[PDB]
């Protein structure tokens, strides 16, 4: 006779993670499961690690105050997580298998672009690495990430740090989702890696772009407002 | 969790199977003949003539070999059962078994794998010893020893076994032993936990006293 | 397999110390389980001879003896009841150092001078025989050190053999290994043929040649079975854990332990018309020498005569056919029995012998003759007699033959991770007595010797090479892998995830036995027949669980009885549902809680846990993959649970599990005085979730309205909340039940449900008219569906 | 092609409280994860870090995004009040990220885990007390984090 109904439970329930965090975890997991080490570095970087080491000449437009946040003449807020891959190449000799997630900064912002954002960069440096190896890696990553056996397109592009280079498209009639390329000989040479003995490939992707594709997020500005009405949707 | 992580980080898939198994998967497929003493009711728990409680997680590796073609990289953690028990041995316990089947696998590959696993697991650059042993499912086979650097109370200790997969084991599960080589390994979870945490009595594991459990928070 | 190292080294001497040998043995695959000295330490003890004894004139329990050390005669006073003239004994001279710091000094025992002491095996730590003096063979060398003579500078090495090394079940087998291990000469016992003294034989028929392709028989006439087994043989057998029983069994045992050939002797008078090696007839009865009456099967090989079965071939002899005191003549047997034909046969009758073991593991098919000659010589030496000719009955067609194996050098290099030189390969394989003939470049044809039963493939050859080269000397590599990026779906609640959530939510992880007591099973699952074990460890571990609850409840009360108030446990594992035909083995996540809601603390309320505390725990788990909405808690019933406090959990109408208070009657029965809250979830129905699908955020304010609703006390709250959502329109963003009132202010059969309703339009502000409009439609809907009223 | 690798079994030490672990614990403990801009308003910086000169940008996007944070607190508090002004009563947020301490010469860039809470101790519900959150509620959250690798005893709250 001590009957009761099925009202809600008592107390505190779970909150949740930020959609970018979920996305970074997921990207890391695709590579950490196959031997990639997670590498981190400082957000306040120097000219050498951020540009020079990456075959970006002193007169290159990316270095300008119209795109890069500066503290002084040589100190800046990193424009990419590529400096982390540089610090790794200096610290050790090949093989290198790393993924570099992190906060990155760009001056030229408004809508479609934020002054701060997240990206994951990859690097593999070994004895006989090819562009075929790179294609395989990227195509399988994207299928794993988007949980579909989708079509992957490689379009020739350019980067100072890679040669050859590609912009990577996926269907939905195509969408550009990331870039990659074979590490430039000068990039290796600069970090004491012999381009005759070692080959390598690198890749880059924006976490917010990926999260937006995955979760159907329309406005990129929702990511930094931290409205509970936004956040709650990713529990 | 820890044992799985050492391999999942390197491409190994976690494989699970049923605890109530058949004699084909549990014995026959593993080169254990019908007249073999391991099959007897003195060691194996039976439901009927053909159905039993698995003596190892090896049947899971069999079910995997039947379901797919190489490469195979799996770890099989699970509850296993043995009839001959008292003290030092429980009727139920846990073990993790491993299997790697690819085109050019060697005994050198196996030694490297095991030595690095143990080092990773015990968080020390410890000495690893391989002693020749026997198993119906592997040839050559080894009993693996490590130094007493993790004590007998917080100069060698046997911690696990391994070997190169037997040609008949592969053949039985449609894998050509001429094209594919493989290695397998086995270990007891309780033995490892006892070494790691300084647990003296194996019976504490199944009593569930809060005074025991609370110490692993 | 246990043995005397001295005896082994008499065949193949490794030329390394004891410690080095015992170490290497395990390193080559013969794991040493024990290495012990044969005796204690002592010095100055020689072989003495009692020439005369005399009664001590001042002590009746003593004797005054004259003893020689082969150099001098000494007067020794002895009190042992066996001391007599002619006896060869251990003589401890003055100065001798006996075990436990016992130094022999001069003595004047009851006025009589004694220049030494005579010893027992006990005094010398030889045996525990302190009954009297250690009586040495009549032909012992007087004056020789007793340690030299009795081979006391020795150890007994015990090896834990693997089933593939049946060949190592003898000194012959073990010495061959040592010769291979150390590349040293092998000196086997030279076994000269014993010449027949007469022509008496007994015919031998091989009625089952596939099970026994070779059988040897020999008549030994006029044996004196009263004669004793010599010390050297007793010591050699003992050092192999074989206890001396009778001269004839001792030699057949000795030959087996020495050479590896199990042999058997029959009383010739018990053999009617010669031997017939045949299969048993179904239900043929035979009494063994141990008195056991075995009822045989047609699949079992027996040694029979023309009237009846005499022995169970290669396992154990019969009582009738065997030697007794009345035996004057023997029929010796040495045969080869097929391993396949004998496998499990001894076990099937509940038997296990040194013979059954060696035959099952494999006995050298060519050995019978050397063994026959050796046992003949030993029988004549020990008990005398006259040997007749050997009768050898053989079946060339059924003799074991292993085809030669082709070994490829590339295959050894590949497997070992390094190349071995051709000379090294040949040396090693030839050391193991394999026949190695070259077959072109980096290839050989290798032949398997008659004693080896584990070698039939190329990999078995590589094994032997690796084994003798040294496993730890081999290289170390990490396997190559063409690995591709991969992952499991994002929207899934895995068990490691859920476990950690439960941990964070104040739960301790338990692991209980999958098999429980059938009576316990019946308490939680009344009409269900458990999947019951045929050979359970105990009868209270006979039933496969159909719920993790009996085990969890049991662990909970184990703790309660151990001064625990707050027990919060969870377990994950298989459920066994149905009989073999249709059996479901499903992974479950179950939890059990009792005691105060919160731990004891200054800041914490002293309320006891209830249903709604366990409910929140289930909710948290069910929401782990963003699919909480997919689940519903409907008022249900379960036999182990309180029918007034039980929720059936569903997803698309399918059963996820149950949540509820343990039934008060079950508690009574278990002697549990505290309320217990249980839950159990079918993991297959919890793991799948849904990926976040973004819904645009309004730039406009939300509007809230509170409703106080009078409803019948028994109408479910979720039924009302569902009706409200259905009647709230498109802009409702949140619905909250913030209070329930079942007090004096209203009817005793009614309840007030205080609800908070929030609306937000995505493209504008909401006006009061439309919100009041929507609110009235909600009310109207509840008036018609539940006869609800505003407070 | 897929690149070949001679891979060896490996793992990080067992007894360690990693950030992905702690995040999930704070999720279970009722927290929502926020990500705030690393550069804040110099005036806000001064409010939380009196007397210190922030590491200031030469070309900031705006002047209210000129100072590198020395704490995740100004950003968390700001996200908390953003929500408060948007009809939210119970705001439970956490963030993880770098803090920038000192000028370029000697700059420390340390990873921090910070949390901010307000409103009722519990969410609105029939079975829940209407008490507002206090120090000891946040204390339990810190305790739970500090005990995550069985080393709670190593820490002291002074
Ligand atoms: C030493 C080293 C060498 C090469 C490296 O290449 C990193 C790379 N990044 C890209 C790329 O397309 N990046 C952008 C994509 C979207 S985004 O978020 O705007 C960043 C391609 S290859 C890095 C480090
Ligand atoms: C298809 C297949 C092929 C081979 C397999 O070999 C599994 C193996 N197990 C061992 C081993 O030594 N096991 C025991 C060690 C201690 S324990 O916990 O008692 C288990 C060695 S190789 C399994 C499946």
């Amino acid at each position: 006779e001590r009957i009761d109904v099925t009202l809600p439970g008592r107390g505190q329930l779970s909150g949740g993670l930020h959609p970018v965090t979920r996305t970074l975890e997921r990207i890391e997991q695709c590579f950490s499961r196959i031997g990639y080490e997670v590498a981190e570095g400082p957000e306040v970087e120097d000219d050498y690690h951020n540009f020079e080491a990456l075959n970006i000449p002193g007169h290159h437009p990316a270095r300008a105050m119209h795109d890069t946040f500066y503290f002084n003449a040589n100190m800046l807020l990193r424009t990419h997580t590529s400096p982390v891959q540089v610090r790794t190449m200096e610290s050790q000799q090949p093989p290198i298998r790393i993924v570099c997630p992190g906060r990155v900064y760009r001056c030229d912002s408004d809508l479609t672009h934020s002054p701060m954002f997240h990206q994951v960069e990859g690097l593999l440096v070994d004895e006989g690495v090819s562009f075929a190896d790179l294609k395989g890696t990227i195509e399988e990553f994207l299928r794993a990430f988007f949980e579909k056996q989708l079509e992957v397109r490689f379009r020739p592009s350019f980067f100072p740090f890679t040669e050859p280079s590609a912009e990577v498209d996926i269907q939905c009639g195509w969408l550009e989702v990331m870039g990659c390329g074979m590490v430039h000989p000068n990039v290796l040479r600069m970090s004491n890696i012999d381009p005759e003995k070692f080959q390598g490939f690198a890749f880059g992707m924006g976490a917010e772009r990926l999260a937006m594709l995955r979760y159907g997020v329309n406005d990129l500005r929702l990511f930094f407002d931290n409205d509970l009405r936004f956040l709650g949707q990713f529990r | 969790e820890r044992i799985e992580q050492c391999f999942s980080r390197i491409g190994y898939e976690v494989a699970e199977g049923p605890e109530v198994e058949d004699d084909y998967h549990n014995f026959e497929a593993l080169n254990i003949p019908g007249h073999h003493p391991a099959r007897a009711m003195h060691d194996t728990f039976y439901f009927n003539a053909n159905m039993l409680l698995r003596t190892h997680t090896s049947p899971v590796q069999v079910r995997t070999m039947e379901s797919q073609q190489p490469p195979i990289r799996i770890v099989c953690p699970g509850r296993v059962y043995r009839c001959d028990s008292d003290l030092t041995h429980s009727p139920m316990f846990h073990q993790v078994e491993g299997l790697l089947v690819d085109e050019g696998v060697s005994f050198a590959d196996l030694k490297g794998t095991i030595e690095e696993f143990l080092r990773a697991f015990f968080e020390k650059q410890l000495e690893v010893r391989f002693r020749p042993s026997f198993f119906p499912f592997t040839e050559p086979s080894a009993e693996v020893d490590i130094q007493c650097v993790i004590c007998s109370g917080n100069g060698w200790l046997e911690v696990m076994g391994c070997g190169m997969v037997h040609p008949n084991v592969l053949r039985m599960s449609n894998i050509d032993p001429e094209k594919f080589q493989g290695f397998a390994f086995g270990m007891g979870a309780e033995r490892l936990a006892m070494l790691r945490y300084g647990v003296n009595d194996l019976r504490l594991f199944f009593d569930n006293d809060l005074r025991f459990l609370g110490q692993f928070r | 397999m246990k043995f005397s190292e001295k005896w082994l080294r008499s065949w193949a001497n490794p030329q390394v110390s004891h410690d080095e040998l015992v170490a290497r043995l395990s390193m080559v695959g013969l794991e040493v389980d024990a290495d012990l000295p044969v005796a204690g330490a002592f010095s100055g003890v020689v072989v003495g001879e009692v020439l005369s004894t005399e009664q001590h004139p001042d002590a009746d329990k003593l004797r005054v003896c004259q003893v020689s050390n082969g150099s001098e005669t000494f007067q020794v006073v002895c009190g042992a009841p066996n001391v007599r003239a002619g006896l060869k004994i251990p003589f401890a001279m003055i100065g001798a150092e006996l075990p436990d710091d016992f130094k022999i000094k001069k003595a004047k025992l009851r006025g009589v001078e004694s220049f030494g002491m005579l010893c027992s095996a006990k005094e010398l730590q030889i045996s525990e025989e302190n009954a009297g003096l250690l009586e040495l063979p009549a032909d012992a060398p007087v004056g020789q050190d007793v340690r030299t003579y009795l081979e006391l500078a020795d150890y007994t090495i015990e090896v834990g053999l693997t089933p593939n090394r049946g060949d190592c079940l003898s000194l012959a087998g073990l010495a061959r290994e040592v010769s291979a291990i150390y590349d040293v000469p092998l000196a086997p016992v030279a076994v000269d043929a014993v010449a027949a003294q007469h022509d008496e034989t007994r015919p031998v028929e091989l009625a089952a040649p596939a099970a026994c392709p070779r059988y040897l028989g020999r008549v030994i006439r006029n044996v004196d079975l009263s004669r004793p087994t010599p010390l050297w043989m007793v010591e050699r057998l003992r050092r192999s854990d074989i206890r001396s029983i009778d001269p004839v069994v001792d030699v057949t045992n000795y030959v087996m332990i020495e050479l590896g050939q199990p042999m058997h002797a029959f009383d010739l008078a018990e053999i009617n018309g010669g031997v017939r090696v045949r299969m048993a007839e179904d239900g043929e009865k035979l009494v063994l020498l141990d008195g056991q009456e075995i009822t045989l099967r047609a699949d079992t090989l027996v040694i029979a005569d023309h009237q009846r079965a005499l022995a169970i071939a290669g396992v154990m002899g019969g009582e009738h056919s065997g030697v007794s005191d009345s035996t004057r003549d023997l029929f010796l047997e040495a045969a080869f029995f097929d391993t396949i034909a004998l496998a499990g046969k001894a076990r099937s009758y509940g038997l296990h012998t040194d013979s059954s073991h060696r035959f099952e593991r494999g006995v050298d098919s060519q050995l019978a003759r050397k063994a026959m000659e050796r046992a003949t010589r030993l029988i004549l030496d020990i008990v005398g007699g006259e040997p007749g000719p050997i009768v050898e009955q053989v079946s060339e067609a059924h003799l074991p033959k292993v085809a030669p194996i082709t070994l490829r050098a590339e295959r050894v290099t590949q497997m070992l991770g390094m190349p071995l030189d051709a000379a090294e390969i040949v040396r090693l394989l030839q050391a193991l007595e394999l026949t190695v003939v070259a077959d072109g470049e980096g290839q050989w044809s290798v032949g398997v010797p008659s004693h080896r039963f584990d070698i039939s493939l190329e990999v078995d050859l590589i094994e032997e090479l690796a084994r003798l080269y040294g496993y730890n000397r081999l290289p170390v590599r990490y396997p190559q892998a063409r690995l591709a990026p991969n992952n499991k779906p994002e929207a899934r609640a895995a068990l490691p995830l859920l476990r950690r959530l439960l941990v964070a939510r104040g739960y301790q992880e338990a692991i209980t036995f999958s098999f429980i007591d059938p009576a316990l099973f019946e308490l939680f699952d009344p009409g269900t027949q458990p999947l019951t074990l045929a050979n359970p460890i105990s009868a209270d571990m006979a039933a496969m669980r159909s719920s993790l609850w009996p085990g969890l409840v049991k662990a909970l009360q184990h703790n309660l009885n151990r001064q625990q108030s707050r027990v919060r446990l969870f377990e994950s594992g298989l459920r066994f549902v149905g009989q073999l035909e249709g059996l479901k083995q499903e992974a479950m996540l179950a939890g059990a809680i009792c005691g105060k809601r919160l731990p004891e603390g200054w800041a914490n309320g002293r309320d006891g846990v209830d249903f709604f505390d366990a409910k929140a725990d289930v909710e948290a788990v069910l929401a782990s993959a963003g699919a909480l909405g997919d689940f519903s808690f409907v008022p249900g019933e379960h036999p182990a649970l309180h029918p007034g406090q039980t929720a059936r959990i569903e997803r698309e109408g399918r059963l996820v599990g149950y949540l509820g208070a343990l039934h008060p009657e079950l508690a009574k029965k278990l002697d549990l005085e505290q309320p217990v809250f249980l839950f159990e979830l079918l993991l297959a129905e919890v793991v799948d979730g849904h990926l976040p699908k973004f819904r645009e955020l309004s730039r406009f304010p939300e509007v809230r309205r509170d409703l106080a609703l009078l409803v019948d006390q028994d109408v479910p709250a979720q039924d009302i909340l569902t009706q409200i959502r259905a009647a709230a329109g498109e802009w409702l963003t949140d619905l909250r039940l913030f209070d329930v009132y079942h007090g004096k202010g209203i009817d005793p059969h009614r309840k007030s449900l205080a609800v908070g309703l929030t609306w937000q339009h995505p493209s504008r502000t909401l006006n009061d008219d439309e919100v009041n409009s929507t609110t009235q439609n909600i009310v109207t809907s509840l008036e018609e569906r539940f006869n609800a009223t505003l407070r």
